[PDB]
């Protein structure tokens, strides 16, 4: 298995234990998911690097 | 690279998978079959699944380089290219090289 | 019958025509014995069970019935966070290519 | 080169229907003793034995002993195709075939070439069973239809003096008990309380085409297998070892 | 939050849960009282013990 070349919605999932407060102060301005795609470490931040299979 | 746990993991794998295709291969020798041989060859990444789909031969090597330096688009553009240019083989007609060119892009960008 | 000694099958259904170019026909006995068992064909001659596809990636050994000696014969040691895997209430991680199967599948696939 | 003669074949015909209604293929082992049968159905839930000895044959002559593999539609037609007061016949040559005469105002003669059928030989020896009671097939039969009837699942309790069978659903339930008093209880014994359950589909079929007044004894046990046999001519056994239930 | 970013759907404001009222606890702690917790883990116990007497 490779996650690189598996699909492109899995790409998005999240591998947090828990959203920091930012997000759910930002939830209140109504703002797009784009604007805090890099507060949220997601799958596509992992990719390369070997722990793609060792900590979700 | 990976770790000491999921070289393992893959490692044993493999072993099983081994373990299972040989005695698939001794039983269809034995000739009671349409063919003497098993008829699903495994795959490893991208390349080997497009050569053994659509192919032409030997293009997995030239996928992998081609992936390594530039992406997975303009590597499926230059695989395009070199197959126009005829790298793998004199096949025909425009036509065939036509079509072989558009099924391996399909292939490749998906 | 002879070749495989199976004679006490009731039903054994074909098809109307084959659909291939070739026409190239099943043995019988594949026929016979799967009668025997109590499983179906499909169009390329393989046993297929369909279910609803659901994602996992952290389980509990009790949730699937399966012991802690067994798990950490499979390759499994360490719980999701760092402790040794001693008990069965621990929350550990599951490798890519690990699959948790119905119970109507292995009903089926026995 | 044996050759075995019957009277009343229409009873032989009923005894293998019987037999052959649970189990497929079939092996019968013929020695001097008798003829001998056993075998499992494929379920592996019921077990039968079959035992013929050789006093109940009017004419009898083995010499040796060699195992017949016969497929039970073949011989389940044939069989059925005799009558009441007909003389059976039945005969194997140096030949692999199986020669069935039925004796009458005119001789009728059928072959059935023998198969292999591979052998397994698995027997169940003595259990400790707790409760034994000797009923007849009428009541036994009735009281299964009407439990099927109601449910899919039957419950044999059994206590001094008496015998219940009880069977539960999701909106009805039936319950038959009787005493030694009743003409449907022959003899009963116990040594303690019993209770087991089995399922009603294997019972149907097992039970199917017992007589108004034969004599059928059963024993069984707490949460173990259910036995139960009839005799035919007094010497003949049938025997019927029944898987139970979780 | 996966799915939100792959259908591109603007974000909607957020009922109140236990999830927020953790991180505003801690973050209070440490404003007052200068001390350092983190929730969904272990921390040492010289915080835990001198957040105890605090509270």
């Amino acid at each position: 298995l490779d996650p690189r070349e598996v699909d492109s919605e899995v790409h998005n999932m999240d591998i947090v234990r828990y959203y920091p407060l930012e997000f759910y102060e930002a939830t209140y301005e109504l703002k797009s998911p784009k604007e805090l795609v890099g507060v949220i470490e997601r799958v596509e931040d992992r990719l390369g690097k070997p722990e793609m299979y060792y900590g979700l | 690279e990976l770790p000491k746990e999921m070289e393992e993991y893959f490692e044993m794998l493999q072993r099983e998978i081994d373990k299972a295709y040989e005695i698939a291969k001794k039983a269809r020798a034995q000739g009671k079959d349409p063919s003497l041989d098993v008829e699903i060859p495994q795959a490893t990444d991208m390349a080997g699944r497009v050569e053994s789909l659509v192919g032409p031969p030997g293009v997995a090597k030239r996928i992998r380089e081609l992936v390594k330096e530039y992406g997975k688009e303009i590597a499926a553009l230059k695989i395009v290219d070199e197959i126009i240019e005829g790298k793998f083989g004199d096949l025909g007609s425009r036509e065939k090289y036509a079509e072989q060119a558009v099924r391996t892009a399909l292939a490749i960008l998906t | 019958m002879e070749n495989v000694k199976v004679y006490g099958v009731d039903k054994l259904k074909g098809v109307m025509g084959m659909t291939s170019g070739w026409k190239m026909p099943e043995p019988l006995e594949k026929g016979l014995l799967r009668a025997k068992n109590d499983v179906y064909v499909f169009k390329d001659g393989t046993i297929r069970f369909d279910a609803t596809d659901a994602p996992i990636t952290h389980f509990r050994p009790r949730e699937i019935g399966v012991s802690v000696e067994k798990l950490r014969e499979l390759g499994y040691t360490h719980d999701f966070e760092g402790k040794p895997l001693v008990s069965e209430d621990q929350i550990v991680e599951l490798k890519p290519q690990d699959i948790i199967l119905s119970k109507e599948a292995g009903r089926y696939l026995l | 080169p044996f050759e075995i003669v019957f009277e009343g074949a229409k009873e032989f015909a009923q005894l293998i229907e019987t037999a052959s209604r649970l189990i497929d293929e079939a092996a019968f082992k013929v020695t001097e003793e008798g003829i001998s049968m056993r075998a499992m159905d494929p379920s592996r839930v019921v077990l039968i034995d079959l035992n013929l000895p050789a006093s109940i044959f009017s004419k009898y002559e083995v010499d040796g002993e060699e195992t017949i593999g016969v497929n039970m539609d073949h011989l389940k037609k044939v069989l059925k195709r005799g009558k009441a007061k007909e003389t059976l016949i039945l005969r194997k040559g140096e030949e692999n075939f199986l020669e069935i005469s039925l004796q009458g105002t005119a001789t009728r003669t059928f072959k059935l070439p023998l198969i292999d059928v591979e052998e397994i030989e698995v027997d169940l020896p003595e259990l400790p069973f707790t409760a034994k009671v000797v009923i007849l097939g009428d009541v036994i039969k009735e009281a299964v239809k009407d439990a099927s009837l109601v449910s899919d699942s039957m419950k044999f309790i059994a206590k001094e003096n008496e015998f219940t069978m009880r069977a539960e659903g999701e909106t009805q339930e039936v319950e038959v008990k009787l005493t030694l008093e009743d003409e449907g209880l022959l003899d009963i014994e116990v040594q303690e309380e019993t209770k087991s359950a089995y399922g009603i589909s294997y019972l149907s079929d097992m039970v199917k085409g017992l007589g108004k007044a034969d004599e059928v004894t059963i024993k069984f046990g707490n949460e173990m297998p259910m036995q139960m046999e009839y005799y035919i001519r007094d010497e003949g056994r049938l025997i019927f070892l029944l898987a139970p239930r979780v | 939050f996966g799915d939100f970013v792959e259908n591109n759907q603007t974000l909607l404001p957020a009922n109140y849960c236990e999830e927020w009222w953790i991180l505003e606890f801690v973050k209070a702690l440490k404003e007052i009282y200068e001390v350092h917790l983190e929730p969904f883990t272990e921390n040492e116990e010289e915080s835990i013990e001198e957040a105890s007497d605090y509270l």
